[PDB]
């Protein structure tokens, strides 16, 4: 048989899967420092990626790639994509931003933009965040680049300054906001996943043009929406709206599909973030291999135009598809590397 | 130009010692009169190292016989290799020891100890490069553990920088003859922990198990059970005898196998396609040592393939074992099974593999010595024996705290994490 | 003509140096015995390739060598081999019982015994020298001898030849090749006292040479011949500046101010190709562009690192054979947008190239193909410290519970020097760290 | 990108290519340490031959 080790012991995804190996007969678990193992399911942070395929006859697998980060944190994710040619800082799917050093920084870039917006009479709605900020709190959203960069200098790292969408598509009933999270694995040949089933997670506040002070009707993260949210789950259990709903909504509402409005941006996205850093993180020729989940959030405008907000290297399931999600990461992620003894969920995005 | 100097007391050391050099001497293709008589030239390349070149090209084994009982001397002497020795290097007594370890460290083998260490210091002195010394005898009797030990200590005195290697037969569980093994056993015991880089224990009732369920022997005999452990012997200085991609001695074996000076006594092991080998090799039923290996972890072991063979098939399935058991080897020593091959082959062996386990789970043997040491001397049973040659009781329980102390540096050992 | 004396400790150093001098005499064309057709200068001459040899009136042309183990095993073999007219008995020195894999035991027990012996034999070759340049010292870092000995000799040398710069070529440990649980505390320990008497050292680790051998050369069971004879060819590449006409490291002093800005971080990256089979039927000869993109996979590396997730602070380029400066500049231009590859901001990225026309020589019978056009990239790349680490962890797991520390405290060893040298690899390592991550 | 320090021999040449431009102890203190740990042994192995005298 094969056997695996378990370092992020905090993971929900990864704690399942655990279990499914396990339930295989053909696995077992041995503990965080024995090197003779086949996978790893590594740490969050300073996962050592050194110390992999070095053990002699032991193919290794990984549940990480190496430099994903770069794509995976506010600050970087600005960076990669303002440097690079393939997506550049013209790039339309993603929001203006600029990355803000308080106390290689852009605050006279974002001052110039602000103050053109002001000219122009245009929205000038921002919106600072940082990786820093945790449990829905971190985050504010103003008009006034004078309020964001103070909010900002209280704060510690790195923060980025990200253009608000002012005009987000809105359901109803509810005249509510809402983004979708999109699971996508990337196995060690590098095909990319995108798992069928996505989910949008919604504010169950009407959406206030007015003040965002209340910042319950503006950030949709379920972690918020629990803590102070009087309507939660009045619409949807959790709300937590899937695809089969939605499909239905924007076809009754807006005579559309999921598939042709929104989900074809968000399958090119997915591509061009990934594609964008094949070079740098592909393992097809290193002595270790590696695969990983991302997930990825986005926004859609009333136009029914696609942004993408963050990608999440470490994320987590909804609870009624944590069953399937992960047992397909073990079809497709670890027994493609480790088979076993003698229908498809995932959307594979083309090269 | 790496010699070592063999050493052999009691019965058990003299029976065990003559028919290892039986077994080396045909595979170095050495006949009784001393005068090669082989095929290949690997066989005299390292010859050096247990025998000394005399004039007319004849070999003669640094081989020391003592006992303080004549009879096991003339049993060698007219034995199948009896005249291969060198006759100065007999030295016996007339007395015996009577099973009494006292009687063999410091009464009757005290007046031998020192003719002893007279044919050891013309053998050491004729080595280009000394590298140590080897013993074989049992713990159970009186001279081979008595005067086994003293001899051992004394040497220690004269050659302070040179490895000890010893061959202890240990007291079975179930099987016994002697009522006051425990006494001798534990007494030599302390003085092994202390005086000894390495010790291979054997056990009689897994030879003979071996001898009888597996070999399908319906009467063993010591001369069968004997023969397995010289088989064993040879293969455990295979590496210091031939030549190979291996260039070591004992010292780097000891460097290398004994992660803690006290924590030095192994489980041999001998087998009889490659991947079956390794499993036997393994196997809780080829063990030389009345100890499971599944009831601990080895610190460290080391593993000798002879006969032409697939390298990279040995390889693989070696790797295999430690990937597919884990949980039985230690995860703070990296790599600490490492193995060796040599081209030769044993006589009438095609394929041939030797284990050498540094165990924890060696531990259960001190703790049933300790026991059983412990039921008699509460009473105080024989002690008068020992008392008689002029012990005190203080030294008797000295011995029983070391051993015990013994085993709990194994348990410490056995369940120490990352 | 400013000379180079190339000094070999132990197993390792002295089996590899003689695959070394074996291509070395080929290179040049000098015959077992010692004479060589072609040279013309006899007994003398001011040649490039009498960096490495001096010569007899005789017309024997005498390697600038010393070997030195404290066993005799190894090196009888060079007194009894091919070439062992080649080297006058005395350099080559032979203790009786060798350092047992102790770094302790070779450094202070018996390094001390012998230290002085190997210094005045060193001190012999000097005298022969009129513009000694430095040393290359070949060790292995896991052996007693290669490990113990050789970081006393480095100390000596910084001391007898205070001015002269020093080479290392470093075996790496390696499971897969006959290694001892040991090794990681000999490895620490000799880099520790070593670090500040190396001026630029290469790396090579059994791993990544076993693995190209048996991938690239259908070996299975890499023997040390066969790895012996690929390292000497990086080797051979690295030195052949030294014993040839040219312009780019000419003098040992220039490798490290060509690869080493940072003098801690003196470890650079080799990476070889084409490694080609003599049992290949018929090769296809690669191109400038194709072999110099192999200098960027990992599988071609002396270290198996990923350097993409590094930072370069300098980067070399050593071309043997029928090679035009317009096809590299074309392959860098190109394989610049392909790979990955951030040089430090207060560094430029640049490549500092050197052809050799000469195409690169194989021994006869040997594993590997007479290829034409052959390359080796030196590149100083923080991803090499994933070395350290994987050592520094094997260090650690052992140490925590003190195993194996009682033999090297019986030699005059303190636990301190365990610790001592495991911070100052812990201050290597976050040294690299610095440098090559944001 | 320009190519520059071009050199040419019959043996070969050298060149660079810039794709972008930028943004001991003494003898004696040795012997002490090697001393130091003589001594230890000494000491080790008349602790040794003291207890055997015992
Ligand atoms: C160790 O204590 C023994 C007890 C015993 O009977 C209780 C016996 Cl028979 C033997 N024994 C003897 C022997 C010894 C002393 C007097 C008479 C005969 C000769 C012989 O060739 C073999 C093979 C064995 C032997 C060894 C290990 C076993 F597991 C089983 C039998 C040994
Ligand atoms: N590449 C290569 N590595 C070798 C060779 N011989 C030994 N090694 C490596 O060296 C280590 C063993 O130490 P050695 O250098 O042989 O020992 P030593 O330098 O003679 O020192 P001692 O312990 O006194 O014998 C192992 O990790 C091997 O991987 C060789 O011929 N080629
Ligand atoms: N440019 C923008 N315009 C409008 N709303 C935005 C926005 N950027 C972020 N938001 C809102 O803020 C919420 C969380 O933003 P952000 O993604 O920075 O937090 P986060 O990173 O903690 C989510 P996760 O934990 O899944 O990674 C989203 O639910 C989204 O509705
Ligand atoms: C007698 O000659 C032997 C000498 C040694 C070893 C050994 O077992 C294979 C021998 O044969 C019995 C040895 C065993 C211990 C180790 O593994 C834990 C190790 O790393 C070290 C090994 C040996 N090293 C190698 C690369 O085989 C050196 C010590
Ligand atoms: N393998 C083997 N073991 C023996 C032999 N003779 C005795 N023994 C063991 O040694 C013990 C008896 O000790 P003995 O050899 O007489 O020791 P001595 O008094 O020093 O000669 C028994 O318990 C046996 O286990 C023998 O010929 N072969
Ligand atoms: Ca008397
Ligand atoms: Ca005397
Ligand atoms: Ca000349
Ligand atoms: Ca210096
Ligand atoms: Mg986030
Ligand atoms: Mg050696």
């Amino acid at each position: 048989m094969y056997t695996f080790v378990v370092r992020d012991e905090n993971s929900s995804v990864y704690a399942e899967v655990s279990r499914l190996l396990l339930a295989t007969g053909q696995w077992k678990r041995l503990r965080k420092d024995n090197p003779r193992f086949n996978l790893m399911l590594g740490e969050r942070n300073r996962l050592p990626f050194g110390r992999l395929g070095h053990e002699p006859g032991l193919v290794q697998l990984v549940n990480y790639y190496r430099g994903a980060d770069k794509l995976c944190r506010k600050a970087s994710l600005v960076k990669l994509i303002k440097t690079s040619p393939e997506l550049s800082e013209s790039c339309t799917w993603f929001p203006e931003s600029y990355v803000i050093y308080p106390t290689t920084d852009e605050r006279e870039v974002f001052l110039a933009a602000y103050n053109r917006r002001r000219e122009g009479r245009e929205g000038n709605v921002w919106i600072a965040k940082s990786s820093a900020g945790a449990k829905g709190e971190g985050i504010l959203i103003s008009s006034e680049a004078s309020e964001l960069l103070d909010f900002i200098d209280e704060q510690g790292q790195v923060h980025v300054i990200q253009k608000y969408l002012e005009k987000p598509l809105l359901l109803e009933p509810g005249h509510r906001k809402f983004d979708i999270r999109s699971w996508v694995l990337v196995d060690h040949l590098y095909n990319i996943y995108l798992y069928r089933e996505g989910v949008l997670r919604t504010s169950s506040e009407p959406y206030n043009s007015a003040n965002f002070q209340d910042k319950t009707c503006h950030l949709t993260n379920h972690c918020i929406q629990k803590e102070y949210s009087k309507n939660y789950g009045r619409y949807e259990e959790g709300n937590e709206m899937f695809f089969e709903e939605f499909n239905q909504y924007l076809m009754d509402a807006l005579n559309t599909t999921l598939e042709n409005s929104i989900l074809l941006q968000i399958k090119h996205i997915i591509r061009s973030c990934l594609m964008c850093i094949e070079p740098a993180i592909s393992t097809k020729h290193l002595h270790y291999q590696s695969f990983q989940l991302f997930g990825f959030d986005f926004m859609v405008d009333e136009e029914l135009k696609v942004w993408l907000i963050e990608v999440n290297g470490a994320p987590a399931c909804a609870q009624k598809l944590y069953a399937e999600l992960c047992q397909g990461i073990v079809d497709v992620a670890i027994s493609s590397v480790f088979p076993l003894a003698d229908t498809s969920i995932f959307i594979k995005l083309h090269h | 130009m790496r010699e070592i100097v063999h050493i052999q007391a009691g019965q058990c050391g003299n029976q065990i010692g003559a028919k290892f050099w039986e077994v080396i001497s045909d595979e170095h293709g050495i006949d009784p009169t001393g005068s090669y008589h082989g095929d290949s030239d690997l066989q005299l390349e390292r010859i050096n190292v247990y025998y000394n070149e005399a004039t007319g090209n004849k070999y003669v084994p640094r081989a020391i016989l003592v006992d303080l009982e004549p009879g096991t001397m003339d049993s060698v002497r007219s034995g199948p290799f009896g005249q291969i020795f060198r006759p100065d290097n007999f030295v016996f007594g007339q007395s015996g020891a009577g099973n009494n370890w006292a009687k063999g460290h410091y009464t009757e083998g005290a007046e031998l100890v020192d003719s002893v260490l007279d044919v050891v210091r013309k053998e050491s002195e004729s080595c280009d490069c000394l590298q140590g010394f080897q013993l074989t005898h049992s713990l159970g009797g009186g001279t081979g553990s008595g005067m086994g030990t003293l001899l051992i200590s004394k040497i220690r005195e004269e050659y302070p920088d040179r490895i000890m290697n010893t061959f202890s037969v240990m007291p079975s569980p179930k099987v016994s003859d002697t009522v006051v093994e425990p006494y001798n056993a534990t007494l030599s015991v302390h003085q092994l922990v202390e005086n000894t880089d390495e010790t291979y224990c054997i056990d009689n009732e897994a030879l003979y198990d071996i001898c009888f369920r597996t070999l399908k022997l319906t009467t063993p005999t010591y001369g069968d059970l004997n023969h397995l452990v010289s088989a064993t012997m040879s293969g455990v200085t295979t590496c210091l005898r031939f030549p190979g991609q291996l260039n070591a001695d004992l010292r780097k074996l000891a460097v290398n196998m004994v992660p803690f000076p006290r924590l030095h006594f192994f489980m041999p092991g001998f087998a009889p396609t490659v991947p079956e080998l390794t499993q036997q090799m393994f196997d809780s039923k080829n063990m030389m040592a009345a100890c499971d290996p599944r009831h601990g972890r080895y610190l460290t072991v080391a593993a000798i393939f002879r006969g032409r063979m697939s390298m990279k098939e040995v390889d693989e399935q070696m790797l295999n074992v430690q990937n597919k058991n884990s949980s039985y080897f230690v995860e703070w020593i990296p790599n600490n099974v490492k193995t060796a091959v040599c081209d030769i082959p044993p006589r009438g062996l095609k394929m041939s593999a030797t284990f050498i386990g540094n165990s924890t789970a060696i531990q259960e043997l001190f703790k049933r010595i300790s026991e059983q040491f412990t039921a008699m001397f509460r009473r105080k049973a024989f002690l008068h024996w020992y008392t008689g040659e002029g012990m005190d009781e203080m030294e008797f329980t000295e011995a029983e705290s070391n051993m015990n102390d013994l085993v709990s540096e194994y348990q410490q050992y056995q369940d120490a994490t990352a | 003509m400013r000379e180079c004396i190339s000094i070999h400790v132990g197993q390792a150093g002295v089996q590899i140096g003689n695959a070394c001098w074996e291509l070395y005499c080929l290179e040049h064309g000098i015959q077992p015995d010692g004479q060589m057709p072609s040279d013309k200068t006899i007994g003398g001459g001011d040649d490039s390739f009498n960096t490495f040899f001096s010569e007899t009136g005789a017309g024997k042309h005498v390697p600038r060598a010393v070997f030195v183990d404290l066993e005799p095993t190894v090196i009888d073999e060079v007194r009894t081999g091919t070439y062992r007219q080649l080297f006058h008995p005395e350099q080559l020195i032979t203790g009786k019982e060798d350092a047992a894999n102790n770094y302790a035991r070779g450094h202070y027990t018996i390094g001390k015994e012998i230290i002085d012996l190997v210094l005045d034999r060193i001190r012999k070759l000097a005298d022969q020298c009129t513009g000694l340049q430095g040393f290359l010292v070949f060790h292995s870092f896991g052996g007693g001898t290669g490990s113990g000995f050789t970081s006393l000799l480095m100390e000596r040398l910084s001391v007898d030849y205070g001015k002269k710069s020093k080479l290392e070529f470093s075996i790496y440990p390696a499971p897969q090749v006959s290694t001892a649980v040991v090794e990681p505390y000999n490895s620490i320990l000799t880099t520790h006292t070593t670090l500040e008497h190396s001026d630029c050292a290469f790396m090579v680790d059994n791993e990544a040479i076993y693995d190209i051998c048996r991938r690239n050369l259908d070996i299975e069971r890499p023997t040390y011949t066969n790895l012996n004879r690929l390292i000497s060819q990086i080797v051979s590449s690295i030195t052949a500046s030294l014993r040839f006409d040219g312009a780019l490291n000419v003098d040992l002093t220039e490798f490290q101010t060509n690869l080493v800005p940072y003098p801690r971080i003196h470890f650079p990256l080799a990476t070889y190709a084409p490694v080609i089979s003599a049992e290949k039927a018929y090769h296809e000869q690669l191109s400038v562009a194709e072999i110099t993109n192999a200098c960027f996979e990992p599988a071609n590396q002396m270290v198996k690192c990923d350097p993409r997730h590094g930072k370069y602070m300098a980067c070399c380029l050593l071309y043997r054979g029928d090679v035009v400066p317009k096809d590299v500049n074309a392959a860098i231009a190109t394989i610049k947008t392909k790979r990955s590859i951030q040089f430090v901001d207060w560094c430029p990225t640049g490549f500092k190239v050197g052809i050799n026309y000469q195409p690169p020589t194989v021994v006869p019978g040997g594993d590997l193909a007479k290829v034409q056009r052959a390359v080796c990239m030196l590149s100083n790349t923080t991803a090499i410290a994933e070395a350290w680490a994987r050592l520094d962890h094997k260090f650690d797991l052992m140490y925590a519970k003190r195993a194996f520390v009682h033999w090297y405290v019986g030699e005059g060893m303190e636990e301190g020097e365990f610790s001592e040298a495991r911070e100052d690899m812990a201050a290597l390592e976050k040294d690299y760290e610095e440098v090559g991550v944001d | 990108m320009e190519v520059i320090e071009l050199n040419k021999c019959t043996s070969g040449q050298s060149f660079e290519v810039i794709l972008k431009p930028p943004s001991d102890p003494s003898l004696e203190e040795i012997q002490k340490k090697l001393e130091a740990a003589e001594e230890r042994r000494k000491y080790q192995e008349a602790e040794l031959l003291k207890h055997l005298a015992e």
